[PDB]
This record gives structure tokens, C-alpha cells and sequence, in this order.
RNA sequence: AUAGAGUGGGCUACAGGCGUAUUACAUUGGACACCCACAAGUUGCCAAAACUGUCCGAAUAUACGGAUUGGAGUAAAAAAAAAAAAUUUUUUAAAAUUUUUUUUUUUUUUUGCUGAAACUAGCCUCCAUGAAGAAGGAAUCGCGAGUAAUCGUAGAUCAUUAGCGC
């Protein structure tokens, strides 16, 4: 397994290879959540958890930035058919959750489904309403999944983060009830604009 | 203008099968065509072959003769009767 | 129940009339209107803990999306004092950003005074009041000076 | 307590200074004070605007003829802002970074007695003291 | 069951205002029990008489005849409007309505009228038998007003279809 | 990121720099050279240095003066046709 | 790359299906020959000729 | 031309950005 | 003939000089996306500056600016029905599909535009060449609140031509 990440790692004029490598790693690494194949040398001993993170999860399903030259007109007229997110290839198979390969019928059978059973790769992807590039600020998910909304900072929290930045130095003085209510009220949960009128 | 119909020369054309006696272009692979051709419109576009052809083009106070060449065919005959703003 | 007139025509070089009134509706739910340019706006308010703030649908922080607007949305919130406890209804129309926060400031200052008396300014008595919230009930009805008649001329 | 409100909406004001969002300056010089935070404890920030544009003041106005004007001292703090700021401007494009370190430095400055503003503001102090 | 809307255009608000009181007098008239001996009247909830705003554009000149381009003045067109509603049930008392406004002469003020009434329609009986449910009024018939010596007592009458 | 080739414009640019594989945020400070190779080669698969092309479009308005008409006496005369300080000549 | 949603254009004619969803209703408008009545016969063929679907 | 023949901005001061309605 | 037509110019020429505007000389910015943000403006629906994200700061004349000049008027996307079906691509072990290959279909845009004719002398779109210009002396003008400036927007005359005019 670190055979095939070296294997990747060692070129960079032969792309293919590398990109293949990475997703031999990603099917190699959902074999191992699966528990499909136990080594006959290893100890009665669990094997590692897979979790795979994936921050900003729409960007694979937006219009990229690569383009192409389109066959048909000249070099000279070269408007760009850009490329997009199913064509290419490390991101298509970097959709987790429209993946089969978490909902393995091995993982099925050998873990049986069952709450004993904890046998897939645990997958969770979160993403976010500042696209760089125009991706859906929703995602049509026809592979069936649990959603989970993150709500905003509520008073309490926003109270304490104000403490926490008056401990740091980024803040000058403590908050009032008044202004804590005030900056919730404000931000909505946003907590990068919190965080920008903390001088204040 | 290529798109929908691109060439317009009707009155130079009725004078041109008017020079087209004997030949167009010399048929009888060009001899100047000594039969002077004198326009009275210069809003006409220039045709494929045409060449060796005595243009007398309007300028508004004369006609001008001019000999087309093969470079000057792609071109529209009014660039060639110009109103003389020398100096 | 007695409402007055509660109405002003504060600007220069222009006048307004915003007729409408502040009134408490039988819900226990109070509406009331502002404008603060020609671009308008209403509000209606219930104290309650439920979805907060509104305007034109959405909750406010997407649609006002500038921090600066945001509290100019606030503000006779934040003057009041009294945040948290209300539902927070309400619609606009026109304009550009920050005259929807000023306009929709101004209404929900007037929503706020017909459901405490004393905080703000109305026409319970003689339309005459002082509070902290009192200056900004009457609207301020400038409106752009027209593009004149004549010339540049230079 | 609101004056500090007010000198800072007249600092956004001024910086505004040409037809634009004044949530473009309003962003740069808020910018500015977090630039100020971060030069400042690099090698706090309300605290040393207040005492630099305190610094700042300037009590009594002269009119040429020369004679000595008393000032209302709102607008004291107006033409103190303002002094900040074209000297700001002399200093930015004497470096032509942004703007927002260039009002941070200056605020630093000013609060530390020193700066063109600091020469022009007290010059014009002793020139209202020569000429009664 | 018949609809009318009568729209109404003018220039001096006089002369739409007395419009429309005379054919809302006309109306009240045309639909009026007018002895009790016969008692299927419509003065169902529907009925409005909603005045309406008009359509603000400026259009300027210049004052001098020749270089003058210091020299300005604003000029302005105004059309008032309003709209009258009634419906009813039975045909002859409509036709009274249009007699009506066939004889009395109003000035200056145009009548543009609305007629969505109910008329039955033959089908060919395939597509009857291959039936074997919404509204689907939809006719909108369009006609002319100008060219043709009219001054605008132009009737326009959309139609509404039943065939069940 | 090639919006910095010279002899040509632009849009060419980038089309040059992705007809051998060069995406957005690369320095010309990262290329190795056997992709200069590849986009030289490609140069001659493209139309060459607009400098070749300055003395394609000297001929081509040579042509064109070479014809006796009055764009050519443009051309002699720096008239807008439409700063006769530059001129194609 | 902006254009109106009421693109409101001319140089044709048409029947102009439409639908209402305020009151929930079709409507289909006439425009072809210079008569009412010709028109009342178009759009009827139309109306029996719709009902062949 | 602030931009005028290519961009997302200079092409509303050519009137292409909004793109012309078919009428005649 | 100081009267009318007909055809084509000219009314727009180009050492100089002057008046009026626009666009810049950047970073408070350029670009690109965003939601395609909210208007004047529903009467008998439609923006831009900006806000949010990302790229850029070498006297580079910068990825600023966009004048002059050549050249060319070109791409597709959507999905339906049948036959078959479990194939394409690397290194020395892997990868993308369970849809590959055939026939019929089919839309919606696309077409340089408008005019009879766009060389002078229109306009549009896309390439390419990328000028001066790094804030302007003497001198001086205009204007103190929804004002200057900046930003679009729509109306006129108009076949189309207003980008800057009003």
C-alpha cells in the first residue's frame, strides 16, 4: 500500500500512473474498511478505521477550470470546451457518496449489516455556500444517506468564542450580554464575519 | 456578406457580356482587352476571373481607367475612385 | 381603537407621505409599515421564539449581505434593547440595499412602538413622544433631487 | 463613549474620499485597525486611535489676513482626521501595499507624537499662539 | 352567463369620470328589479369599480427654433382609466347594455370592452367517443380598432367554451 | 497559466499552454523543458512569432499598396480609416 | 448573457398557447385572418384538432 | 472602452451583454 | 436657369491651432465566478458598482490601460426507439463500464446583422499587433444633501448605425 503511494510518487511525466496509483489507494483502503481480506501473518487484531473527510464536497459535481481545444474548429478559433467535473477521472471516482464501494455487499455479507457489524468505510463529506467556481449550493443525491444541517453559532457559543477571543489578543475588552446578542443577531452563524467584527 | 448572396455587379455585368462578344476573358490568357469598359456605379463587388479588364470607374466629376490584376479581385470597385485629397 | 396622525414631510427639496399607520391586529400580532426612500416596506410582529427575523423569505444574513447593512437592519433592534423575544415578519419592495435596511428599520421601529408606547414615537398623544427609538420612527423621506432640466452647460 | 462611534464613522467618511462603496472603505479601514493589531503586537487598537486622533486635536483654528479662530471641537476632530488622511495619501503613493497599512502605521505614528501630521498639527497650534 | 369589462381611456379627468358614473348608472339600470312581481341577480362579490394609475413618461422639446440648445421644456401625455365589472345570466339585457353604449356618444374617451361569456361547442363525435374536467376557456378572440374610421368604441369579447 | 507568451496574444496563449497540458496557476518558472519542446512544436503546429507575422503583414499590405489603391496611400499617408504615429510601415 | 423573462417579441404570429396558474386556466388567442369569426372557426378546428391527442 | 470587447462589464456599455431582443 | 429630374461624389478632406466630452494612467485595482443580489417599472417582468469566493503586484508598462493595424467570419448541447451487450486504456502490475457499437430518430440554438447595395463610410463577433498614458505647469472652471463623483438603466430620431451626443 505504501508500495503503490511510492509507486505514484516517483514521476511526473507519466500523470497516468499517479492518478491511478490514488485511486488504487481509494478502492485498496475500501477493501480494508470492508474486512474482506484478514492477512494470514497478522494477530487477532482489528485493522485500522477508514474515514475519509471531504471538505468542500461540490466541487466535484461544478464545472472545473481545465479546458479543451474542441476537435472541430482551428487553434486560431479556439473557443474552450471546459472540462467538468465527471470528466475527469480522480474526482469522479472521488464521489464517495454517490459510490457504491461504502455499501459493499462483502461488508454486507461478512459484517452481515448488522450494529456488530461495523464494517464500512465511514464517509462524510461537508460543503460549503462559497463556491470558487460554480458548482450547486445543493446537492440532488440520488444515493440514499443521512443529512445533517450545521446550525449557526448560537448566543452561548458566540458569548464564549468572544471570551476565547478575548483570551487570545485578537480582541481588546470583554463582551456585553447587550453586544453578544447584538453579534448573533448580526452574523446569523456566520463565523467568519464573527470573527471579523471581533475588534469591534 | 458571404452568407445569403454574396456578390452584387449587375450593371457592370450587362457590361461586361456587352464586352463578351467574342470572349469574357480571352477566350479566343489575357490580352488587356483593348474595348475601353467604363462604369457609371462603383458600389459593385469584383468577380472571380475579370481580369485584363479596361475599368473606367466613376468618380463624381470624371471616369477613371484603371487595369485589374490578380490581386484586386476580392475587393469591391468603389476603393478604386477615390475624391483626390492628395495634400 | 384611536390611532392619529403620526405622519411628517421631514426632507428638502422634496417632500413624502407615508399614510400608513402602526397598528396592533387581533392576533396579538402587530403590523406596521416604513419606507425610508420611494422604495417601501411593511412589517409584522409576533413575540415569539420562533423563526427570528425575516424579510422577503429568507433569513436575512443571504439577502442582506453586507455586515454593515445587516446592522442597519439592527439598529432600533439594537437601540430597543428588547432582540431576542419577537418574530420577526415582514416584506419589502425596490430600491437598493441599504434603503431596504434603513426602510425596513424604520418600519420595524414603528411595529416596536405600537407594542411598548414609551419607547418610541407614534400619534397616541397629539403625535408627540419622547423615547430613545422615537427619533427614528419618522421616516426621512429624501428622496434623489431630479436630474435637472438644463445643462451641464461648462 | 459615542465619540468613538462618531470619530470613526468620520474616518470611514473621509475615507470613502472618491464615489465609491463606503463598504469598500468601511471594509479597508476596518482592515486597517487589524492591520494596526497585528503591526502593533508584532514587533490595543481602540485604545491607540483614541489616543493618536487625542493626540490630534486641534483647539483653536487660525484665518489669514493672520488671525486666531476658537473651534467648535467637532470640527477639530474633522480636520484632524482629514490631516491623517492626506498625509496617508502621501505616504501610500510614496510607496506606490494598501492603504489599510499605511492609516495603520500613521495611526501608530501620530499616536506616538511623530509624523507629518503631528509637524503640520502642532505648527499650526504654535501659529495660532503668534499672531494675537 | 355572461362577464363584461368596460375600460375606459381619457385625457381630461372630467370627461372619464362622468364615463364612468353614466354606464355605472347604465348598468344598475340594466340589471334593476324594477317591481317585485317576478320573485337570480348578480350582485355577487366579484363586483368592483377599481380605478387604477396611468403611465408616466415625459417627453421634451426644445424651446428656441434655431441654436438654442440652452433652451428646454418639458411636455407630457396623460391617459386616466378605470375599469367597470358586472356579469349576468341572461342575454337581453346585455344586449342592451351594447345598445346602450351604441347610442350614447362620449367625448373624447375611448371604450375598449371585455365580453368573457359562455357559448357552446360542437365537437366531431370521434373525439367525444375518445373522451369516453379543468377550465380550458380559451378562445381570446382579437379584432382591429384604427384605419377604418373608428375613434375607439373598439369591443374586443375573449369567449369561454363548454363542452363536458 | 501562460498569459505570458509575447510573440502572440493572449487567448492563443492559453490554448498553446493546454494543447501540451499547462493549466491556470503555473509559473514559467515551473515548466520543465520537455514541455518547451512540446509547445514549440506546437508553435509550428500554430501559426509562428508575430514578428514573422510583421513581415507577413508587410507583405500582405505591400500587396495591397502594390494594387494602385487608396488604402495603399493610407498606408504612405497614416490616415484612420475607420495616431498616425505608428504605422504598419 | 442577460436577456427579459417577457421576451414579448414580434415579426410572427402564432395561436399562443398559454396557461394561468392564478385561476387555472388555458388560453389560446387568435391571430391569423382578418375577421373574428374566421378566426372562431380556426382556433375551434384547433380546439377539436387538440383533442385528437 | 472600459473593457469593451472583452469582458463581463464593458460589453453592457457596447449593449451585447444584454443581448438585443428579436424586433423589427 | 438662382427651375425640376437622373446617376455618382461632397456635405465626414487634414501642416497647425482651439472648444466640448469619454477612457484610462491602477491595488480603494484588473480578471473570473456567484445569487445570475435587490430598482426606478405589474397596471387595461429586466441591470451595474459592491457585498462573498479565487487568481494576480518584476518599471512588469504589469494579467493596468485598449488607441492604431492585419486577418478571419465555424463551435454544438438536449434526448427518443430497435438490434447486440457485458468494453476502452497504461506500466511491468494495474485503471475507467457493465453500459460499449449499429440503425433509425429527433429537438433547441447555431446562421455575421440590417438594408437593394455596408471598401471609403456603418455595425456586430473572434483572433492577432498592443501605442501614448505612471495623475498633467502657467492659468482656470463647476458645485456646499441624497449634491459632486461613480454606476448602470430607457426614451427620442431611427432599416441598422448614440460607444462617448442629448
Amino acid at each position: 500500500l505504501q508500495d503503490v503511494a511510492l509507486r505514484g510518487l516517483s514521476s511526473d511525466d507519466n500523470a497516468q500512473l499517479a492518478v491511478d496509483s490514488a485511486l488504487q489507494l481509494i478502492r485498496q483502503l475500501q477493501l480494508l474498511g470492508s474486512g474482506a481480506a484478514q492477512p494470514p501473518d497478522s494477530q487477532p487484531g482489528q485493522p485500522p478505521r477508514v474515514l475519509f473527510a471531504l471538505d468542500d464536497y461540490n466541487y466535484l459535481y461544478g464545472p472545473t477550470d481545465y479546458g479543451v481545444q474542441p476537435p472541430s474548429a482551428s487553434p486560431l478559433q479556439g473557443r474552450r470546451r471546459v472540462l467538468d467535473a465527471g470528466e475527469l477521472i480522480l474526482a469522479r471516482g472521488l464521489r464517495l457518496l454517490e459510490s457504491e464501494l461504502g455499501t459493499n455487499p462483502v461488508a454486507a455479507a461478512a459484517a452481515g449489516g448488522g450494529a456488530g457489524g461495523v464494517g464500512g468505510a465511514v464517509v462524510v463529506a461537508a460543503t460549503t455556500a462559497t463556491p470558487a467556481l460554480p458548482a450547486p449550493r445543493s446537492l440532488a443525491l440520488e444515493v440514499p444517506h443521512t443529512v445533517v444541517e450545521v446550525p449557526g453559532f448560537d448566543e452561548a457559543e458566540t458569548a464564549a468564542a468572544l471570551a476565547h477571543y478575548a483570551a487570545t489578543g485578537a480582541a481588546t475588552r470583554a463582551a456585553s450580554a447587550a453586544e453578544a446578542r447584538h453579534l448573533f443577531a448580526l452574523t446569523g452563524g456566520n463565523g467568519r464575519e464573527l470573527r471579523a467584527k471581533a475588534g469591534a | 456578406s458571404t452568407w445569403k448572396g454574396p456578390y452584387v455587379a449587375v450593371s457592370l455585368l450587362q457590361e461586361v457580356v456587352a464586352l463578351a462578344r467574342k470572349h469574357p476573358n480571352w477566350w479566343n490568357i489575357g490580352q488587356k482587352a483593348p474595348e475601353v469598359i467604363n462604369t457609371y456605379s462603383r458600389a459593385s463587388v469584383i468577380l472571380p476571373d475579370f481580369i485584363a479588364c479596361r475599368f473606367g470607374v466613376h468618380n463624381g466629376k470624371s471616369f477613371v481607367g484603371m487595369e485589374v490584376q490578380e490581386a484586386m479581385v476580392g475587393h469591391r470597385l468603389g476603393e478604386f475612385a477615390p475624391t483626390k485629397a492628395t495634400v | 381603537s384611536g390611532e392619529a396622525g403620526s405622519g411628517l414631510a421631514f426632507p428638502a427639496t422634496s417632500t413624502s407621505p407615508e399614510p400608513a399607520g402602526p397598528h396592533i391586529d387581533l392576533t396579538g400580532v402587530t403590523h406596521a409599515r416604513g419606507k425610508r426612500k420611494a422604495s417601501a416596506a411593511s412589517v409584522q410582529l409576533v413575540p415569539a421564539g420562533g423563526a427570528g427575523i425575516t424579510v422577503n423569505g429568507v433569513p436575512l444574513s443571504s439577502y442582506f449581505r453586507d455586515p454593515a447593512c445587516r446592522e442597519k437592519v439592527l439598529a432600533p433592534l439594537a437601540l430597543a434593547g428588547a432582540e431576542t423575544a419577537y418574530d420577526v415578519a415582514a416584506r419589502v419592495k425596490g430600491g437598493g440595499m441599504m434603503g431596504q435596511a434603513q426602510a425596513i428599520a424604520t418600519a420595524l421601529a414603528r411595529a416596536l412602538c405600537v407594542q411598548q408606547p414609551s419607547l418610541g414615537a407614534t400619534a397616541g398623544d397629539g403625535g408627540n413622544g419622547e423615547g430613545p427609538l422615537a427619533a427614528m420612527t419618522r421616516w426621512d423621506g429624501r428622496v434623489v433631487e431630479r436630474q435637472k432640466p438644463g445643462q451641464a452647460g461648462s | 463613549x459615542x465619540x468613538x462611534x462618531x470619530x470613526x464613522x468620520x474616518x470611514x467618511x473621509x475615507x470613502x474620499x472618491x464615489x465609491x462603496x463606503x463598504x469598500x472603505x468601511x471594509x479597508x479601514x476596518x482592515x486597517x485597525x487589524x492591520x494596526x493589531x497585528x503591526x502593533x503586537x508584532x514587533x490595543d487598537v481602540l485604545e491607540v486611535l483614541m489616543r493618536a486622533v487625542d493626540n490630534c486635536k486641534p483647539l483653536m483654528k487660525v484665518i489669514q489676513s493672520y488671525q486666531p479662530r476658537p473651534l467648535n471641537p467637532d470640527q477639530s476632530t474633522n480636520f484632524a482626521v482629514k490631516w491623517i488622511l492626506q498625509a496617508a495619501q502621501k505616504r501610500r503613493a510614496g510607496a506606490k501595499a494598501s492603504m489599510a497599512e499605511a492609516l495603520a502605521v500613521e495611526l501608530l505614528l501620530a499616536a506616538q507624537r511623530k509624523g507629518g501630521a503631528r509637524a503640520r498639527r502642532d505648527e499650526v497650534h504654535k501659529l495660532a499662539l503668534d499672531n494675537r | 352567463a355572461y362577464s363584461v369589462e368596460i375600460a375606459v381611456q381619457g385625457f381630461e379627468k372630467r370627461y372619464v369620470d362622468m364615463a364612468c358614473n353614466t354606464l355605472g348608472d347604465i348598468i344598475i339600470l340594466a340589471f334593476a328589479p324594477k317591481s317585485y312581481a317576478a320573485l337570480n341577480l348578480a350582485f355577487g362579490p366579484e363586483r368592483r369599480d377599481v380605478r387604477l394609475p396611468w403611465r408616466r413618461t415625459r417627453i421634451t422639446l426644445i424651446r428656441g427654433p434655431h441654436i438654442d440648445k440652452t433652451g428646454m421644456e418639458q411636455f407630457e401625455r396623460r391617459e386616466y382609466k378605470s375599469v367597470l365589472t358586472a356579469a349576468t345570466n341572461c342575454p337581453q339585457e346585455l344586449a342592451r347594455l351594447l345598445e346602450a353604449v351604441k347610442l350614447y356618444q362620449f367625448t373624447g374617451v375611448q371604450i375598449k370592452m371585455q365580453l368573457a361569456s359562455a357559448q357552446r361547442v360542437d365537437l366531431p363525435a370521434d373525439v367525444s367517443a375518445l373522451l369516453r374536467x379543468x377550465x380550458x376557456x380559451x378562445x381570446x378572440x382579437x379584432x382591429x380598432x384604427x384605419x377604418x374610421x373608428x375613434x375607439x368604441x373598439x369591443x374586443x369579447x375573449x369567449x369561454x367554451x363548454x363542452x363536458x | 497559466a501562460l498569459a505570458r507568451v509575447f510573440g502572440l496574444g493572449k487567448s492563443t496563449s492559453l490554448a498553446v499552454s493546454e494543447a501540451c497540458g499547462i493549466s491556470k496557476d503555473l509559473k514559467v518558472k515551473d515548466v520543465k523543458d520537455s514541455y518547451i519542446q512540446k509547445v514549440t512544436a506546437y508553435i509550428e503546429a500554430n501559426f509562428v512569432t508575430g514578428d514573422t507575422l510583421k513581415r507577413q503583414v508587410r507583405e500582405n499590405v505591400l500587396e495591397e499598396v502594390a494594387i494602385n489603391s487608396r488604402r495603399g496611400v493610407r498606408h504612405t499617408l497614416g490616415l484612420p480609416v475607420s495616431a498616425r504615429k505608428l504605422r504598419p510601415l | 448573457a442577460a436577456r427579459a423573462a417577457a421576451n414579448a417579441a414580434a415579426y410572427p404570429v402564432d395561436v399562443e398557447h398559454s396557461f394561468c396558474r392564478r385561476t387555472r386556466t388555458a388560453a389560446l388567442s387568435t391571430a391569423r385572418y382578418g375577421s373574428r369569426e374566421a378566426n372562431r372557426k380556426l382556433l375551434l378546428e384547433h380546439y377539436n384538432e387538440l383533442l385528437r391527442a | 472602452g472600459k473593457g469593451d470587447n472583452r469582458t463581463r462589464r464593458g460589453k453592457i456599455f457596447r449593449g451585447t451583454y444584454r443581448e438585443q431582443l428579436p424586433s423589427h
